[PDB]
């Protein structure tokens, strides 16, 4: 029963370096899903959203990241916007099932998080599940910069500011995207 | 505004025994991390948001609980046990610290 | 290894300002927060404030606002203290902390204390 | 600042010759990580507003017939045509846009009679 | 699922055009990634391609020696050595990783003995 | 980048033997650990350290995590005899450890 | 695209003077301008330029004060003010773009609006 590291772990990473776990040889409950109804969002494609401990699958890949809540709806098949075509971009066949839930009296600080990073410009779109950990200076301009950091020289990766007092567009969601396959 | 108490702010405890001791908060809060200062010097990290250990700690410590209330539970007290026991706290607050509980052996 | 060494102590006379030094080391400073806690003599801690050394944004508390105030100068990798208006309650022992994963402080640093001298 | 200049000041040339043009930079304008220089060159009558037609680094662009060619890298640089024509006749800047004072100076065409 | 490769035997002048032949999956979707491996010195990478795009990425110490490039309609992927010596004389394979984007390298297939003294 | 323990690895049968790698930066658990017989082409055993592969015993488990990560092989039988690679994938170029031959 | 400036200026010395350059084809916040300052027929100077998306501006050392760079986003139109004018510049002023990709800090550049000093 390896779904107990995944949803309820002390600290999830950024959205651009958005981490891995592997599940194998154990067939998953889903008994906090679709049955504790404390998340938000379970938009779930593909599959039935009722039918999961019936079936089986060859390859579980879970996979967890931090987002403003605005940004919730990004993470879907294809539905373009600024976090799936340079952060995080799911593919048009995905099946799986997608979650979301709020965090906001864990992820908060007063003053700002500044620990959440987003990456803001890269040089064309993602692929699907491609993922770049690299700090890379975007260098929109026509000059290039030797990492200056002047004009037309960016640090690609923005940091969220998280507080307590905002609203709902504006708090960190912790969304996890669970793919499965068939053969 | 976040304010935490621990109420056994003196224990007394001899060796080979079971003690908890407790930290009561005001309303809620989410994990519960813990620290531990030794009289004159600085102090070291000892627990993390409940249960992990901090990668440098004898295995006789370990706290559960959840909502409020959060407990401390040291298998067996040793003399090296002889130091005060602060808390943090987890949550959108910043982080301010208990009382304390001052751990002597008789 | 990762270890925050502070200054020395530091003993000055009522009404004057104080600068305390923390040199990180070991870690990106960038990125990990620097917090600031007050130990008064046989009574417990208190927490002061922090600062995010990247983007510099201070915080206080409310019982430390006009006597405190913070800077963190980026590239040489030390936060700094200025202790102002300094009276004879204020006779204690300073560290840093240092954090990234919420309020939980991973690096303390070894005591530096400041007192009032008559 | 960086600093650029033409040695050739006058070209003095009629219909239909090999022209030359240099300019010789202060440092290395040498993008390191995609190995490309980076110069342009453009034109321009004394009446009108000028016109840009080569890229990155001695390349070309779509618009007049590319009988014309760039090349060089480094400090020294050059620009050639093979014939003159009508729409030769016309003033020449070499410019650096590799550090971010972007001064450039000015190669100026006279012809032979 | 199985890859499938050549064999070569080269000038220390030339240019060698290797092979990947891809079989079983969806040639489009997937990254080949090239490796190679000397005898000892453990194994290195070199770069990469998405056979869909054509977006190639690389190694700073391969980057202008090894071009990569893909062809959709044969369903294969090449690259190309340029200035080969006596260091370059090893063993160059190509492994697709089992999840697309970051997972790993769980196809490999057989070697290529490319031996390019003289 | 990595780096690995021992270059060479002496064992008797039925012992338990440790391959560890040293991690320079640090990977959230994301290296693999490869076996290499001296003819063939090096196949994957172990990845997400935790995690083994199909097609591979129970004999075979790897853990740690963090930047420390070990591969305790436990029972060794006359098969098992090769060398061991690691690995890492977040950062580019995913640069590999040492070999680390296993002999009797 | 085509990018057209204003008319011919007369300004007397000392005085605000606000340059438009209002340009249209293209989507306006996706590509930078730059100002240059052609001294009746040596083109040896650059002004500075504007990022569209982020309003940030970077001026040469010669125009220290002088030369300020303030662009709206949604007229698309340029503007550069000049202050504090002096016998020194006297000159044609042209607005540029940058290249069709960012492979050129020039290109379709505009006509020229013609500043004399009238003292
Ligand atoms: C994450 O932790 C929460 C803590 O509340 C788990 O909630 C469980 O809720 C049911 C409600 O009937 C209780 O019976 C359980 O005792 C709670 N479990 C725990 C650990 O306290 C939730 O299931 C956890 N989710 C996981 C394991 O990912
Ligand atoms: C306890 O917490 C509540 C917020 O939940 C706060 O309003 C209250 O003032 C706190 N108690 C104190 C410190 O007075």
């Amino acid at each position: 029963c390896p779904f107990g590291e995944v949803f309820n772990a002390t600290r999830f990473a950024s959205v651009y370096a958005w981490n891995r776990k592997r599940i194998s040889n154990c067939v998953a409950d889903y008994s906090v899903l679709y049955n504790s109804a404390s998340f938000s969002t379970f938009k779930c494609y593909g599959v039935s959203p009722t039918k999961l401990n019936d079936l089986c699958f060859t390859n579980v890949y879970a996979d967890s990241f931090v987002i403003r809540g605005d940004e919730v709806r990004q993470i879907a098949p294809g539905q373009t916007g600024k976090i799936a075509d340079y952060n995080y971009k799911l593919p048009d066949d995905f099946t799986g099932c997608v979650i979301a839930w709020n965090s906001n009296n864990l992820d908060s600080k007063v003053g700002g998080n500044y620990n959440y990073l987003y990456r803001l410009f890269r040089k064309s779109n993602l692929k699907p599940f491609e993922r770049d950990i690299s700090t890379e200076i975007y260098q929109a301009g026509s000059t290039p910069c030797n990492g200056v950091e002047g004009f037309n020289c960016y640090f690609p990766l923005q940091s969220y500011g998280f507080q307590p007092t905002n609203g709902v567009g504006y708090q960190p969601y912790r969304v996890v995207v669970l793919s499965f396959e068939l053969l | 505004q976040i304010v935490l108490s621990q109420s056994p702010t003196i224990l007394s405890a001899s060796p080979g025994e079971k003690v908890t001791m407790t930290c009561r908060a005001n309303s809620s809060v989410g994990f519960m991390h813990w620290c531990q200062q030794k009289p004159g010097s600085s102090p070291k990290p000892w627990i993390y948001a409940t249960s992990n250990l901090a990668s440098g700690v004898p295995g006789r410590f370990s706290g559960s609980g959840s909502g409020t209330s959060y407990s401390l539970t040291i298998s067996r007290v040793e003399a090296e046990d002889a130091a005060t026991y602060y808390c943090q706290q987890w949550s959108s607050d910043p982080p301010t610290f208990g009382s304390g509980t001052k751990l002597e052996i008789k | 290894q990762v270890q925050l060494q502070q200054s020395g102590p530091e003993l000055v006379k009522p009404g004057a300002s104080v600068r305390i030094s923390c040199k990180a080391s070991g870690y990106t400073f960038t990125s990990y927060y620097i917090h600031w806690v007050k130990q008064r003599p046989g009574q417990g801690l208190e927490w002061i404030g922090w600062i995010y050394p990247g983007n510099v944004k201070s915080i206080y508390n409310e019982k430390f606002k006009g006597k405190a105030t913070l800077t963190a100068d980026k590239s040489s990798n030390t936060a700094y203290m200025q202790l102002s208006s300094l009276t004879s309650e204020d006779s204690a022992v300073y560290f840093c902390a240092g954090e990234e994963h919420g309020n939980y402080f991973d690096f303390w640093g070894q005591g530096t204390t400041l007192t009032v001298s008559q | 600042d960086i600093v650029m200049s033409q040695s050739p000041s006058s070209l003095a040339v009629s219909v239909g010759e090999k022209v030359t043009m240099s300019c010789k930079s202060s440092q290395s304008l040498l993008y390191s990580s995609n190995q490309k220089n980076y110069l342009a060159w453009y034109q321009q009558k004394p009446g009108q507003s000028p016109k840009l037609l080569i890229y990155w680094a001695s390349t070309r662009e779509s618009g007049v017939p590319d009988r014309f060619t760039g090349s060089g890298s480094g400090t020294d640089f050059t620009l050639t045509i093979s014939s003159v024509k009508a729409e030769d006749l016309a003033v020449y800047y070499c410019q650096q846009y590799y550090s971010f004072p972007l001064t450039f100076g000015a190669g100026t065409k006279l012809e032979l009679k | 699922q199985l890859a499938q490769s050549g064999a070569e035997l080269a000038r220390p002048g030339a240019s060698v055009k290797l092979s990947c032949k891809a079989s079983g999956y969806t040639f489009t979707r997937y990254w080949m990634q090239w490796v190679k491996q000397r005898p000892g010195q453990g194994l290195e990478w070199i770069g990469a391609i998405y056979p869909g795009d054509g977006d190639s990425r690389y190694t700073q110490k391969f980057k202008g020696k090894a071009t990569l490039t893909a062809d959709k309609s044969s369903s294969t992927a090449y690259m190309q050595l340029s200035s080969l010596a006596s260091e370059d004389s090893a063993v160059y394979y190509c492994a697709r990783r089992n999840y697309y984007g970051y997972d790993a390298f769980a196809y490999w297939g057989q070697g290529t003995l490319v031996t390019v003294s003289a | 980048v990595m780096t690995q323990s021992h270059k060479f690895l002496s064992t008797s049968v039925g012992d338990r033997v440790n391959i560890t790698c040293k991690a320079s930066q640090d990977v959230d658990t994301a290296v693999a650990w490869y076996q290499q017989k001296p003819g063939q082409s090096p196949k994957l055993l172990i990845s997400w350290a935790s995690t083994r592969h199909t097609g591979v015993p129970d004999r075979f488990t790897g853990s740690g995590s963090g930047t420390d990560f070990t591969l305790t092989i436990s029972n060794v039988q006359s098969e098992d005899l090769a060398d061991y690679f690691c690995q890492q994938y977040s950062p580019y170029p995913y640069t590999f450890g040492g070999g680390t031959k296993l002999e009797i | 695209v085509q990018l057209q400036q204003s008319g011919p200026e007369l300004v007397n010395p000392g005085a605000s003077v606000k340059i438009s350059c209002k340009t249209s084809g293209y989507t306006f916040t996706e590509y930078t301008m730059h100002w240059v300052k052609q001294s009746h027929g040596k083109s040896l100077e650059w002004i500075g330029g504007i990022n569209p998306n982020n309003g940030d501006t970077i001026y040469n050392q010669k125009f220290k004060g002088k030369a300020t760079l303030t662009v709206d986003k949604s007229s698309s139109t340029a503007y550069m003010e000049l202050r504090s004018l002096t016998s020194e510049d006297s000159a044609v002023f042209y607005c540029a773009r940058e290249g069709d990709y960012y492979v050129s800090s020039y290109g379709y550049w505009g006509q020229g609006t013609t500043l004399t000093v009238s003292s």
